[PDB]
């Protein structure tokens, strides 16, 4: 049981980063701004400032917590 | 022709410059405008050679510098006294040592950090200290705690003298060049004023008090009982009484029949068997014998009389048929530079804290010393520390100045030239041998765990199996055993009981016993060796390659510190002497941590215990589970672990907390020493974004540290963890079991 | 009582964990006399004890099997039961003093922006204006959600901005 | 100014010899060459290490890359004002005025010198990498 | 060679030829800044990418820039 | 502990979600390097200049968030 | 261009002051592309307070 | 002397203080209501 579960856990974690890496290697290759201009795509760069600030804030807060209800037990 | 030289009031006493941040550089006090504007602030605060190029400016700012130093120095120690006068169980220690711990730090009944009030006995709480006051003041022949009170404010009076002194010899009358050159005055004020009158005024304090009153105490009488130093002063009957020679006065010591002191001034070698130390008539004979020889040293140079002797001839004077133009101009740079003096000076310091912490567990020197073996530990690997770091920042400062300071011209055919010339050779072969030794030693040890763990230890490297024996050592150690019959005929015992010979106890402990050397022991000392070598190895690099190099030909302009050349060539990352330092550091790191580890073992497993025979505190285990990896993972550290990973609800609950600090910070400098600065930049833009959004952007620009921030960040953030890390566990571990 | 909890003045894991606190703590007092001051700091600490978990029962906590305490967060859950004492004042006082050390620091940078040397009182605190705006920023909430009426605390679109948008 | 011609037979300058010799680069691909005349002799220091003495008058050095040679330029240009120019030395002896040249430093502009590797535009004024696709080599838009 | 780029914000101010330590840059006349010189980089093949040029040049967005390209004998600078 | 374990991680989800998108995402053009898109994937680094570029690729990103999914499982 | 000391707001995409607002120190009143010039006062990712631009890419605002 | 108080006015002096009568603050607070938990 635990080698199984613990091995598709890893399986799965290293796939979905590298689905990210392929993602990113799409937007810097095969992107076009003229074809997906104005639509949900370009939306996305528009507010890319504030997608990336809000998880930083929730990763930030999360961490401050966590630990410190850790380390006062 | 030498005297003394001044000049006055050369800077006022105002707070003007106070209110201009950054006035010593005219760069930075225009102002900030980034962040990283107050990093290089404090980076570069005391970076004399950067601030201006006036040599007596550096030197005056320097010598009050110093003594900052020396005011602080004093400050603390009157804090150490006045802690022990006040919130000590000395004296009960005192009564009683063998069962009496020393305490003197105390925790306030707060939130609930007051279960750290360990009963240490003497019906006191509190904390265990290690530094060994106790029986160093013992050792003295402090008694009242008034004595301790007293010293402690005289100590800081003396911390304010300094302090006052500094503002003096830098703002009133502050010295000339000259009169900082005469350096063959230097030498001989020195040698002969500080070293000589300080042995001879201390085998006057030895002789006059310390010696009587510790002969009472060892003979046991009542503490306070004892008379008091100015009686013994006075009386000349009780001296007397104590040691007959005493009632002649002088008289004899003035006929040149120096043999009828010898009462007092002895020669027993070996122990005090009722104290554990080494005999104090032995010690004030020592400190005598120091004294005369360094008065007699202070007599050496000439100053302003055609006697003595003349450094730079002296110099000149050994030359060389393989090495043409010998030692000239050397003079000349040590007359000119402060680096080179830190560099030497450094080097010899460390090697030296390290012979002291060596020397003083070898032959401990005070009453009841060898009991407390956290004590010893302590100490030990401590001083070791220190020594480590002080040799690092020699080989730092004299790669600094080669950069900075030398000069081409003045050294044509020089001993330095020339070295310069065949560096590639020097370097290729250091880093041969060390190859080679890293090679054979560790494949030992990795031959050793497979021959286990496959199932034939039948072909390991112990004692048992195929054997390596320290032959010379054992040879040295035999000799040194046997040599007072014959080579020293009027000594009573070898030095060291390690030599060989009975065993000496007290309190059923153990104080000392000769001590096995074995296959482990051997294979131990050459990864040391190893590890030396290389980190040697890092240094010498970091060094020769600092002007130029076949890589870069223009090093030397570049400074001693940069981030790289840029990605030419291939990626110039860490070329430079800053970084050479920084490696040099990290493997300095290791090698510590590998000998006192080796220390630790040896000394709780084959010399610790108590007496029944001897109950060694591991009974024995180091010379069959130190020679494979996993017996020493398992079986030294996995165990030995016990007492600090359960140290809860108890005083010792601080030790395993500090434990955890210890990893995690460890682990935290990874992310510095991992990342890029330009990733930084990024995030932080994005979070400029977000802040300005809401029109909160700060004035001060955020900038990502620097590349060469974020490595020191790094180094001593890891550094940090590590040492902290095994300093929680030896104490805990060691305060536990003894 | 909630979930399968119950109040911590009825649970046995309580009392037997105290009677063993308190069997380390009496054979460990024995040890000392009465009137050394270890032994009255021993006697203050239990006595300390005693409070603690006198108020903790009296409390109302809940401890399951552990004994030891345990916290519920759902407004509604800790109103119908009484538990408001534990989470919902708790982060209702931090999220006001919170907005408060927010909007102050937010005014101060504000009005230090319009000056002559931004930098200069970034480095150097002006304490007359440090002094009035803290004493000023009290009414922080009603302030900020009057400036947001206003439609004032939000920035156009004129910020620095990458390449793309 | 006309180009030098490289007279292999000039006066070493004074040096003991240290460690960057010579290696059998010489002898395989490519190697170079350097030259200049001093004022005064004087000493001053070798970029690969060691100290050396210049003599006074005409001095020739070998060194094997480049960047060496434009070390010991700029030093000798800028302590004493000193003009140094060197020569590429091919695997078979082809000479090449590697300094010199447009017979003066480019440090000041001179009329000779076309424009090249230029482009009359910015560099936000570049295609997107989508475009530049589909190349027996890979091409950044940049050069386009 | 590694590939290099002027730019027409060349303010001809010679930073990169007052940097370069490969000499693969020049300055020739011009007429499009007042200085009356842009850059020129005629001789690639000495170029390593240092970059020491690209941390001169003060046009704010740069003028004249480096990119990596392959290796040889010439290329690289390495001594043997 | 169920509910601590959950909250640790919920928040390497978040981070090292953070990460993955910031690199993907600015891959085409950041305020620092515009042009970043006229350089592919990957590459080195951009010289010590500017105040140092150590790392800025997304490949780099990548290889940074490797650290945190590792962490997280 | 407008005259000296007047101020501008910054416009050209790549510039690092982009979008934002910046002092005119002066402008060529002779034929070069950019003869606008353009103090600071937050200095850019190298130390520098002052660029230069064309006519089109500034707004006197 | 104004320069001197200039000096004060800097700005790690100004949050050793700010930090240190925050400290002390909790501090007494802690020793006059020992342990809360509630309300
Ligand atoms: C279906 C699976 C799949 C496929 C077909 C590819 C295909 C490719 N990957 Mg890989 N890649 C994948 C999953 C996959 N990848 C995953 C799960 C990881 C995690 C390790 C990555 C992370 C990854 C990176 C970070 C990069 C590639 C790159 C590449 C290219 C060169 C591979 C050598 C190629 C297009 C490289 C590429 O495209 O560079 C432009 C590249 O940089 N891949
Ligand atoms: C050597 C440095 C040093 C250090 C690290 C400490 C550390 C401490 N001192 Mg201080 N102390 C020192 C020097 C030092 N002291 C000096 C030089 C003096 C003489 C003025 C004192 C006199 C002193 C007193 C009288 C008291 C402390 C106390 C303390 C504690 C709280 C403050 C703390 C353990 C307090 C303490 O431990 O209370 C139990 C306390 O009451 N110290
Ligand atoms: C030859 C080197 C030497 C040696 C082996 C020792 C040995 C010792 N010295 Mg030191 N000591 C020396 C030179 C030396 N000292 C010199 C040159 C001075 C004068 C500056 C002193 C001044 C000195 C003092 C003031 C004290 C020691 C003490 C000690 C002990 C500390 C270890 C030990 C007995 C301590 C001691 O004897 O404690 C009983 C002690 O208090 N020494
Ligand atoms: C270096 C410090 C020092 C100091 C300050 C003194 C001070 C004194 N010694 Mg001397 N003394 C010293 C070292 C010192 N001694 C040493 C190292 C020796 C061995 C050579 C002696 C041996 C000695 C003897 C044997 C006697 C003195 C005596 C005295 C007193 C009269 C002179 C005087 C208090 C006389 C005295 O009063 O003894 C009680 C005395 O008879 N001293
Ligand atoms: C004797 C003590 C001592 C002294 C007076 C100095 C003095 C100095 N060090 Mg430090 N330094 C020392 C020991 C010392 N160092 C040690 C033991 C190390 C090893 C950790 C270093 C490693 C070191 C480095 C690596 C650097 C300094 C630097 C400096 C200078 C600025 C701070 C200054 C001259 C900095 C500097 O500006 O050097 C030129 C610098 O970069 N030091
Ligand atoms: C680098 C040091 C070193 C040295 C001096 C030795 C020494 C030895 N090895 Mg080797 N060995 C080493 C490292 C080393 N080994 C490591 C790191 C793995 C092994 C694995 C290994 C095996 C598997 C065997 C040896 C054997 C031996 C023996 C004869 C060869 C001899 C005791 C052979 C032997 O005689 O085994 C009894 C043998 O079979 N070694
Ligand atoms: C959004 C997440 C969330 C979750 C998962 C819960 C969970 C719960 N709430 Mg709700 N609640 C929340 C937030 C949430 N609440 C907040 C922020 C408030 C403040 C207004 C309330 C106010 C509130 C009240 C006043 C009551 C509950 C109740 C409950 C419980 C039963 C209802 C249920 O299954 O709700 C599942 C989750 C939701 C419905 C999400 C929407 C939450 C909104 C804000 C309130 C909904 C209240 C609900 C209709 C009450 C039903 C009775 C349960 C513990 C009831 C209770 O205690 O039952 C024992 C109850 O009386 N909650
Ligand atoms: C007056 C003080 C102040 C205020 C009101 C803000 C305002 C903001 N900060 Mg904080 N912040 C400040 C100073 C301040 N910051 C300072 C001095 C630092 C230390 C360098 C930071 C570093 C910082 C970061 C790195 C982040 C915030 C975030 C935020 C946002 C929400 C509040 C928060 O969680 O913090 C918002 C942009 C977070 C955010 O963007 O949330 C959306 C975020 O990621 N701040
Ligand atoms: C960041 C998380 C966090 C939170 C929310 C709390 C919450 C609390 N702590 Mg603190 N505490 C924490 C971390 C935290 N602590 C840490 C990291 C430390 C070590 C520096 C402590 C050490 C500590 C102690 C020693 C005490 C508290 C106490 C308290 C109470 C203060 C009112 C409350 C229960 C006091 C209390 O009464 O708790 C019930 C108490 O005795 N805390
Ligand atoms: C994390 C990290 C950063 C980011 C970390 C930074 C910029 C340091 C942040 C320091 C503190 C946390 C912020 C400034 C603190 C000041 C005292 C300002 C006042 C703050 C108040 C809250 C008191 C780098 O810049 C970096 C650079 C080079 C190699 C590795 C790294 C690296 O790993
Ligand atoms: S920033 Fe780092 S990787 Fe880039 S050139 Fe400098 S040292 Fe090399
Ligand atoms: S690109 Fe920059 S450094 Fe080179 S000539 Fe033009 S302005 Fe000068």
């Amino acid at each position: 049981q635990a080698a199984l579960y613990t091995h598709h856990q890893y399986i799965a974690g290293f796939i979905m980063c590298g689905a990210f890496a392929h993602g990113a290697i799409f937007f810097i290759r095969d992107y076009d701004p003229e074809q997906n201009k104005g639509n949900v795509l370009a939306r996305m760069l528009d507010h890319k400032e504030a997608l990336i600030s809000h998880l930083s804030w929730v990763s930030l807060f999360l961490g401050f917590h966590t630990l410190g209800l850790y380390v006062h037990n | 022709k030498v005297k003394i030289a001044v000049d006055r009031n050369p800077v006022e006493t105002s707070f003007e410059k106070w209110a201009k941040p950054g006035h010593f550089s005219r760069t930075l006090s225009k102002g900030p405008n980034t962040t990283t504007w107050i990093w290089n602030l404090h980076a570069d605060a005391h970076d004399f050679d950067s601030h201006t190029s006036d040599l007596e400016e550096i030197s005056r700012k320097v010598f009050s510098a110093h003594f900052g130093q020396l005011g602080i120095i004093f400050i603390w120690l009157s804090g150490m006294y006045f802690h022990g006068a006040r919130f000590s169980n000395y004296e009960a220690w005192l009564s009683d040592p063998t069962h009496i711990k020393p305490s003197a730090q105390v925790v306030w009944p707060i939130v609930g950090q007051e279960i750290l009030n360990g009963d240490v006995g003497g019906g006191f709480q509190g904390i265990q200290i290690t530094s060994g006051f106790f029986q160093l003041w013992r050792a003295s022949g402090i008694t009242s705690e008034l004595q301790l009170y007293t010293t402690a404010i005289g100590g800081l009076v003396m911390a304010a003298a300094m302090f006052f002194a500094g503002w003096f010899h830098y703002h009133k009358a502050a010295p000339k060049l000259e009169w900082f050159q005469n350096v063959e005055s230097m030498l001989n004020h020195h040698l002969g004023g500080l070293l000589g009158l300080g042995s001879l005024a201390w085998a006057g304090h030895q002789i006059h008090v310390s010696l009587p009153v510790n002969k009472l105490l060892d003979a046991g009488v009542d503490p306070k009982e004892i008379p008091l130093p100015h009686d013994l002063l006075l009386n000349r009957a009780i001296m007397a009484d104590l040691y007959p020679s005493f009632a002649k006065g002088i008289a004899p010591f003035f006929t040149l029949n120096w043999s009828e002191y010898s009462d007092f001034l002895t020669f027993k070698g070996g122990l005090n068997p009722v104290t554990g130390g080494l005999w104090l008539s032995d010690t004030a004979h020592h400190h005598v014998a120091i004294a005369v020889l360094f008065l007699v040293a202070g007599h050496m140079y000439r100053t302003n009389w055609g006697i003595g002797h003349s450094m730079k001839e002296i110099l000149e004077a050994h030359r060389g048929p393989f090495t043409g133009e010998g030692h000239v101009g050397l003079y000349e740079i040590l007359t000119t530079s402060w680096h080179a003096q830190l560099a030497i000076n450094l080097a010899l310091f460390g090697s030296l804290s390290i012979i002291v912490a060596h020397h003083m567990y070898a032959m401990p020197p005070y009453p009841y010393l060898a009991t407390d073996y956290g004590t010893q530990l302590s100490l030990f690997t401590h001083h070791t520390w220190i020594g480590g770091f002080c040799i690092v920042g020699a080989g730092a400062h004299a790669a600094i100045f080669m950069v900075r300071d030398y000069d081409p011209t003045n050294n044509y055919n020089n001993l330095l030239d020339r070295v310069i010339r065949h560096r590639d050779a020097i370097i290729s072969h250091l880093n041969w041998v060390c190859i080679f030794l890293g090679f054979h030693s560790f494949g030992l040890y990795i031959h050793n765990d497979t021959m286990s763990a496959l199932g034939r230890p039948q072909d390991m490297f112990s004692d048992t199996a195929i054997q390596l024996q320290p032959v010379f050592a054992q040879w040295i150690q035999n000799t040194h055993f046997l040599a007072p019959q014959l080579t020293a005929p009027n000594a009573l015992a070898a030095t060291s009981l390690t030599w060989g010979g009975d065993l000496v106890a007290v309190g059923g402990k153990v104080a000392m016993m000769p001590i096995s050397l074995g296959t482990s022991d051997f294979m131990v000392h050459h990864i040391h060796a190893f590890t030396i070598h290389v980190t040697v190895l890092i240094l010498l690099k970091g060094v020769l390659f600092a002007r130029s190099s076949r890589l870069i030909p223009d090093k030397a302009n570049l400074g001693f510190r940069f981030p790289c050349d840029g990605p030419g060539r291939g990626g110039t990352c860490q070329v430079s002497a800053w970084d050479h330092v920084f490696l040099g550091l990290f493997w300095m790191y290791n090698s510590l941590s590998i000998v006192i580890f080796h220390f630790s073992w040896k000394m709780q497993s084959d010399v610790w215990g108590t007496v029944t025979g001897v109950s060694h505190i591991t009974g024995g285990n180091f010379a069959q589970s130190a020679n494979t990896i996993n017996g020493w993972l398992r079986d030294f550290l996995w165990a030995q672990s016990s007492q600090v990973i359960q140290s809860y609800g108890s005083a010792l609950s601080a030790y395993g907390l500090i434990f955890l600090g210890a990893h995690f910070v460890w682990a935290f400098s990874l992310m510095f020493l991992f990342s890029g600065r330009g990733y930084w930049q990024e995030l932080i833009e994005s979070i400029v974004w977000a802040h300005n959004k809401l029109k909160v952007a700060p004035a001060i620009q955020p900038r990502a540290l620097s590349i060469t921030q974020g490595r020191a960040v790094g180094v001593a953030h890891y550094l940090l963890g590590g040492i902290a890390t095994t300093w929680s566990f030896f104490l805990a571990r060691i305060i536990s079991v003894g | 009582d909630i979930a399968g909890l119950t109040p911590c003045s009825e649970s046995k894991a309580y009392a037997k964990l105290e009677k063993k606190e308190l069997k380390t703590l009496e054979k460990r007092l024995k040890q000392y006399e009465a009137d050394s001051a270890p032994a009255v700091a021993l006697k203050a600490t239990m006595e300390r004890t005693k409070a603690r978990f006198a108020n903790y029962a009296k409390a109302g906590l809940l401890c399951g099997n552990d004994g030891l305490p345990h916290l519920i967060a759902d407004p509604g859950l800790a109103l119908k039961y009484g538990h408001a004492g534990e989470v919902f004042i708790p982060t209702f006082g931090f999220l006001y003093v919170a907005g408060y050390i927010g909007y102050v620091g937010r005014q101060y940078l504000i009005a230090v922006k319009g000056e002559a040397k931004p930098t200069d009182k970034e480095i150097i605190i002006d304490v007359p204006l440090a002094t009035k705006l803290a004493w000023q920023g009290a009414g922080w909430p009603l302030a900020a959600v009057q400036e947001l009426q206003r439609g004032t605390l939000l920035e156009k679109e004129e910020n620095i901005t990458v390449s793309p948008r | 100014w006309t180009v030098p011609t490289l007279n292999p037979d000039t006066p070493s300058p004074i040096f003991g010899g240290s460690t960057g010799g010579l290696l059998r680069k010489a002898q395989t691909e490519e190697f170079y060459v350097i030259t200049w005349e001093a004022k005064k002799e004087q000493i001053f220091e070798m970029p690969t290490g060691g100290a050396a003495i210049m003599r006074q008058g005409p001095n020739l050095l070998k060194f094997g890359k480049k960047e060496q040679c434009l070390a010991l330029t700029t030093q000798l240009r800028n302590k004493f004002k000193l003009t140094p120019c060197f020569y590429r030395v091919f695997p078979d002896g082809k000479v090449q005025y590697l300094h010199p040249a447009d017979g003066v430093y480019p440090e000041k502009v001179n009329a000779g010198r076309v424009g090249a590797n230029q482009n009359m535009r910015r560099i936000g004024q570049n295609v997107n990498p989508i475009k530049v696709k589909f190349s027996g080599r890979m091409m950044s838009p940049a050069e386009i | 060679a590694h590939i290099v780029k002027i730019y027409d914000t060349c303010i001809g101010c010679t930073q990169c030829v007052r940097a370069c330590p490969l000499d693969v840059l020049e300055m020739v006349p011009w007429d499009g800044c007042k200085a009356s010189q842009m850059a020129s980089a005629p001789r690639t093949e000495d170029c390593v990418g240092c970059k020491r040029c690209e941390t001169a040049c003060p046009t704010d967005f740069l003028s004249v820039r480096v990119y990596l390209g392959s290796e040889s004998t010439r290329s690289m600078g390495l001594s043997y | 502990g169920d509910f601590l374990v959950h909250h640790a991680i919920a928040l390497g989800l978040h981070t090292t979600t953070l990460i993955l998108v910031k690199g993907a995402l600015d891959a085409r053009g950041s305020k620092l390097m515009p042009d970043k898109k006229d350089f592919g994937y990957s590459f080195p680094c951009d010289g010590p200049g500017r105040g140092g570029t150590c790392d800025i690729s997304a490949y780099d990103a990548f290889y940074l968030a490797v650290f945190w999914m590792l962490n997280t499982i | 261009g407008p005259k000296r000391g007047s101020l501008v707001k910054i416009l050209r995409p790549e510039s690092y002051w982009f979008n934002q607002v910046g002092k005119v120190v002066s402008v060529d009143q002779s034929g070069v592309r950019y003869p606008v010039v353009v103090r600071f006062e937050n200095q850019n990712y190298a130390g520098v307070t002052t660029n230069n631009y064309a006519l089109d890419e500034v707004v006197a605002a | 002397m104004k320069d001197f108080t200039t000096y004060l006015s800097t700005a790690p002096v100004i949050a050793t203080i700010w930090f240190t009568f925050t400290a002390g603050l909790l501090i007494e607070i802690n020793r006059y209501f020992p342990d809360p938990l509630v309300f």
